[PDB]
Formats: C-alpha cells, structure tokens, sequence
C-alpha cells in the first residue's frame, strides 16, 4: 500500500488460484499473469530513485500441479534457470523448445 | 422397394467428433496435397505457411506437460462448442456389398446401370439420410472401383457433405472421411465445371469454417489441416467467405484468444496466394483492415498479437507487388500501432516488428534507428529479433559499418 | 473410495482422468478455485452421494 511499481508475476493458473483464497485478495491489483514460453521483459525500477533495469523472464511448465512453471532470467549477468518443484522423465529435458 | 426394407430409416445414428486422430489421418491429407500439388499442377513448390501453420506429427512437451499443471487450463475463448463410429461398417449388408462390388468391378467412361441407380438413390435429397449415409460409406469403403467414374459421384458427396441436415453436428468423422475422398478424387476430377458444384464447394467451405474451433487442441489442429488442404486443391473454384473471417478475429476483447482463429484463416488463406479482401461483404476495407490490424494492440497472448503481425506483413507484401491503392494506408496503420508499443513496453514492439519484416522488409526503414537505440536493452531473443530486423535491411542501408560500431557489434 | 491426498493441488490429474474413464464425479471440500478451469471444474462436485 505504499509502492506503485512492484508486482507478482506467476501463471495465470496460478493467480487464479492465489486470488480465489480470501487471504490473498490484496494482491488482486498487484499480480501481473504472464503466458507459458513468451519471452517478456520485466522492468525492475526502484521505487525510491529513478533506477531501472531491464531482465527477460521466460515461463516453462513444470508438470507439478496446477500454475507450476519454471522462471528462465536473462540479463547482465548471465542465464539462470529457477525450476521450483518440477517433474521431468529421463529424456524430456532435450524436447522444451525454450532451453535450446 | 429393396433398400428401404434392409435400412431402419427410424435410429438417430450418433456421429461423434473424432477426438483422438490416428497418425494416418495425417498423411492422408499430406498426400493428397503432394497429388493435387504437382500431378495435377506441376510446381512442386508448396506454400509457406506462416509459423503459427507450422505443423507436428506429435505434440510439443507444452501439450504433453499440460495434463499435469494445466498450462491451458484458464478458459480463455469464448465460443460456445460440444469402435463406436463406424455402427454403418457394422451393418449386416455392409461387407456383403462391398464384396459385391469388389467382385463385379473386376469381373468419358458412363455409368452402368447398378451405378446408375446408386447414383439416383445417393444423389437425391428426398431419400432418407440413413440411406445415404449407408450409400456413402459403400463408396468410401470402395473408392477405388468408383475412381475411373468419380467425375460423377463428385457431386453427391458434396451436396451431403454441404447439407444442413447431415449424420451429426458439427465436423464430424463422415464428413472429414468423405472430404479426404473427394480431395484424393481431385486428381482426375474438379468440382470447376458445372456451377452447381461450385456453390457446393462454397457451402461446404462455409460450413468448415463456420465450425472449425475445438477446445480440444489436436482435433482444432486436424480441422485446420483439412481446411487447408481443401483451400488447397480448390483453389481455383471457392469464393473465400471474408465475412466470417472477419467476424472471426475481431471480438474486441483484450482478454480473449478468439481472433486466432480468424488471424489463422486469413492465414491459410494468403498462403495460397489469394486476395485478402473482397469488396462484395457488407464490410468496407477500412474498418476489416482496422479491427485486423487492432489485434496488434492484444499483447497478452503471442497467438493473437504475433499472428496478425505475421499475416499483417503477409497482406502487406501481396499488395506490394499487385500494386494495389490501399498499401499506403495498411503501412501507415501498422506504423502507428508499432509506435504506439514502442515506448510503452517496447518488448512486443520489436517481436511484432520482426514478424512484420519478416516478409515485408520495406516498413524497417522507419524503425532503424528506433531498433538500433533498443539494441543495447535488449537480452535473450530479444537481441536476436532486434538483429533479425536490422539484417532484413543490409543492402538499403548508406552506412552500416558505424552503427555497429557504435553498438559494440563485436562483443555482441 | 477414499483419496488421501495431503497436498491441496497435484493430484487434479488422477481425478480428471478416474472421471473420465468411470464417469463419477470425485467430491472436495472446495471447487470454486477452478471456477474458470471449465476441463476440471466438471469432474469435481460438492455432492456426498457420490
Ligand atoms: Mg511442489
């Protein structure tokens, strides 16, 4: 209730399931959905001095439960690759189009 | 009578939408499209579809994944939709006939009197449909015999195929197997002489596309596909229906995946190099044109967004070499849907723009400096479309070298 | 038939696919969270008599 430039990205799955519990109705104007293997670029703007920085941010599936995606960043320094709680069977990983 | 006694005339036969597509069902239709490509046509060049047309024998890991964390679970269209297939194989006179006729074929060519009288009772629109659909499956189970004849069985399929009144609602089996017949027939027979069988072919056209969106992905896939082929090989007797196409991608709802379906129409359509515009439909150029190209405007899904920039920049180099009076207005249209992203999000601008200039180089010279300032902000495939956009523009370009330079081109 | 399943989501899967080739409906506590999920909201049901 004090920034304006700071949101919640996930699955679009899973803002559907974080917004229908009443907990977490508050981040209902602060959850940015984005789409499974669409390269976006997330502006990380600092609230209190004018700062930015750009990163691309790319949603794999995880095949875990419902809204599971991985988070592929790509900026300055480097790829890295956030798989939180996947499942993937011997053979899968050389078949995702957005890791080759 | 003899075939109203041997025939119910009173089972509701149910005709489901096939859902699960076997592998031949596909090569079939690629086949048929290898025949009515160059054995009747000789170019051996076949269309290029745009990327979202590109096709699969299987199912990307997305789709497979899919049943686990239901990466398409969200209702995101808006369009309202619904062996026991082959109960008419399984009939008691079934194989008897086809043996029959398998036997007494090989026991400008007319009709003997047998085909004759097949032809009377199939041709007719006042039989009962249970005969006909019974008819229709004896001549799909036996289309080789029927081929040297098939100049006139052509036009019974079709008027069953285009009826209103058909086995189920929907594109269901008979019709997608009685298409692939007449589409295998096209070798020695067109439905391009009689006008009958043109509005036919309009009708059945009309209803393809009335009906072609399927939640279900591979049997949405499957449709496409068999519309495609018959765009294909009729593509010199079917009068596109522009008014569907444009109610199919304008909806107007930034939330919503429906003008894909539209987008992808209006694809398949420019890729075999026809008009992507009639002045015939109540709707006038600019407005079509305008809620074309607003789905630019849609960046939630790269479906909707990337697909009408691809067949935007398709439109736009077909118009390029007809020389048409409306190239200027489209350019200008798309220009200022570019620039409205441009500093906004400036990540949707440079994909669009790639797939603009994908096939239609002339509209980067406006955008160079733009892509050459967004260049250094740029990672991942970002970077890569941005230098896709300034190598489709080399030659033009007075002075590249310093750009480049400029740009730390090396470490790049 | 019991399911014991401890986590709240993971398990749509066996559900879905037990519905679809027994053509029961499994029944949970909540199922307003797949309200615009059309292919698991109707394998799911409040109802006790099933
Ligand atoms: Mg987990």
């Amino acid at each position: 209730e004090c920034s304006l430039k700071v949101y919640l990205y996930c699955s679009p799955v899973t803002k559907e399931l974080l917004l229908t519990s009443p907990k977490y109705r508050f981040w209902k104007k602060r959850i940015i959905s984005i789409e499974i293997e669409t390269p976006t670029q997330i502006s990380l703007v600092d609230e209190a001095s004018g700062e930015k920085e750009e990163i691309v941010v790319t949603l794999l599936p995880a095949g875990h439960c419902p809204g599971s995606v991985m988070f592929l960043f790509q900026g300055n320094n480097g790829t890295v690759l956030y798989t939180g709680d996947f499942r993937l069977a011997q053979g899968e990983a050389a078949r995702m189009e957005l890791l080759h | 009578l003899i075939f109203e006694n041997l025939i119910d005339l009173k089972r509701r036969y149910n005709f489901p939408v096939e859902v699960e597509v076997p592998m031949e069902r596909k090569k079939k239709y690629i086949e048929i499209r290898k025949e009515a490509r160059e054995a009747a046509n000789g170019d051996s060049d076949g269309p290029s579809y745009m990327s979202s047309l590109s096709y699969l024998a299987d199912s990307t890991l997305s789709e497979e994944m899919s049943q686990f964390d239901f990466s398409t679970g969200v209702q995101s269209y808006s369009y309202s939709s619904q062996l026991e297939m082959d109960e008419l194989n399984r009939h008691e006179c079934m194989a008897p006939l086809t043996a029959l006729v398998k036997h007494m074929h090989r026991s400008p060519r007319d009709l003997p009197s047998w085909m004759k009288f097949l032809h009377g009772k199939l041709g007719n629109p006042i039989v009962p449909l249970n005969i006909r659909l019974f008819l229709a499956k004896l001549v799909i189970n036996t289309e080789e015999v029927f081929r040297p004849y098939a100049k006139h069985w052509l036009s019974p399929l079709l008027q069953l195929a285009a009826s209103e009144n058909n086995g189920g609602e929907g594109i269901h089996y008979m019709v997608v197997e009685i298409v692939a017949t007449i589409l295998s027939w096209t070798g020695l027979a067109t439905p391009t002489g009689v006008p009958k069988d043109e509005v036919l072919a309009n009708r059945l056209l009309n209803f393809l596309m009335k009906h072609v969106f399927h939640p279900k992905r591979a049997v949405f896939r499957h449709n496409l596909e068999i519309i495609k082929t018959l765009v294909e090989c009729w593509k010199d007797c079917l009068s596109i229906p522009y008014r569907l196409i444009f109610e199919k991608f304008s909806g107007k709802d930034p939330n919503s995946k429906d003008n894909s379906v539209g987008i992808q129409l209006l694809g398949i359509v420019m890729a075999n190099d026809l008009p992507p515009y009639d002045p015939q439909c109540g709707i006038q150029s600019s407005e079509y044109f305008q809620a074309l190209v607003n789905n630019m405007s849609f960046v939630r899904y790269k479906e909707v967004y990337a697909a009408a920039a691809e067949v935007l920049g398709l439109i736009l180099r077909y118009v390029m070499e007809r020389k048409n009076i409306l190239e200027e207005s489209l350019c200008e249209l798309v220009a200022k849907q570019l620039k409205q992203h441009q500093n906004t999000m400036e990540d949707k601008f440079i994909v669009c723009l790639n797939k603009v200039t994908k096939s239609f180089p002339p509209l980067a010279d406006r955008f160079m400096n733009a892509v050459f300032f967004l260049l250094p902000k740029f990672h991942g495939v970002l970077k890569t479309l941005c230098l896709e956009v300034v190598l489709c523009r080399v030659e033009g370009m007075t002075e590249l070298y310093f750009q480049l330079k400029s740009k730390d081109f090396v470490q790049v | 038939v019991w399911l014991n399943c401890k986590a709240a989501y993971g398990y749509e899967y066996l559900f879905t696919n037990l519905s679809e080739e027994l053509g029961v409906q499994v029944h949970v506590n909540k199922l307003d969270m797949f309200r615009n999920m059309p292919e698991i909201l109707h394998h799911l049901t409040t109802d006790r008599n099933t």
